């Protein structure tokens, strides 16, 4: 999740297998022009 | 006026009563405003 220049931008990735190893980028997903202050999130 | 009509208090709406009657200045007009705003901003709509 970044919100930059009044653009919310959503990057999101899947994979069925802590944390494992290897390598696998992440495809764009979603762009929202918003525009508004984000300081928290739950 | 204790919420009744009298001298002094009058309610403060007026009819219309439209008929096909009247003048050619003075049927109803049906009426639309558009507003805009030139600034800067996300610039959600914008035309063909």
């Amino acid at each position: 999740f970044k919100n930059i220049d009044g653009y919310f931008k959503i990057y999101s990735k899947h994979t069925p297998i802590d944390l494992p190893q290897g390598f696998s980028a992440l495809e764009p997903l979603v762009d929202l022009p918003i525009g508004i202050n984000i300081t928290r999130f739950q | 006026c204790n919420g009744v009509a009298g001298f002094n208090c009058y309610f403060p709406l007026r009819s219309y009563s439209f008929r096909p009657t009247y003048g050619v200045g003075h049927q109803p007009y049906r009426v639309v405003v558009l507003s805009f705003e030139l600034l800067h901003a996300p610039a959600t709509v914008c035309g063909p």
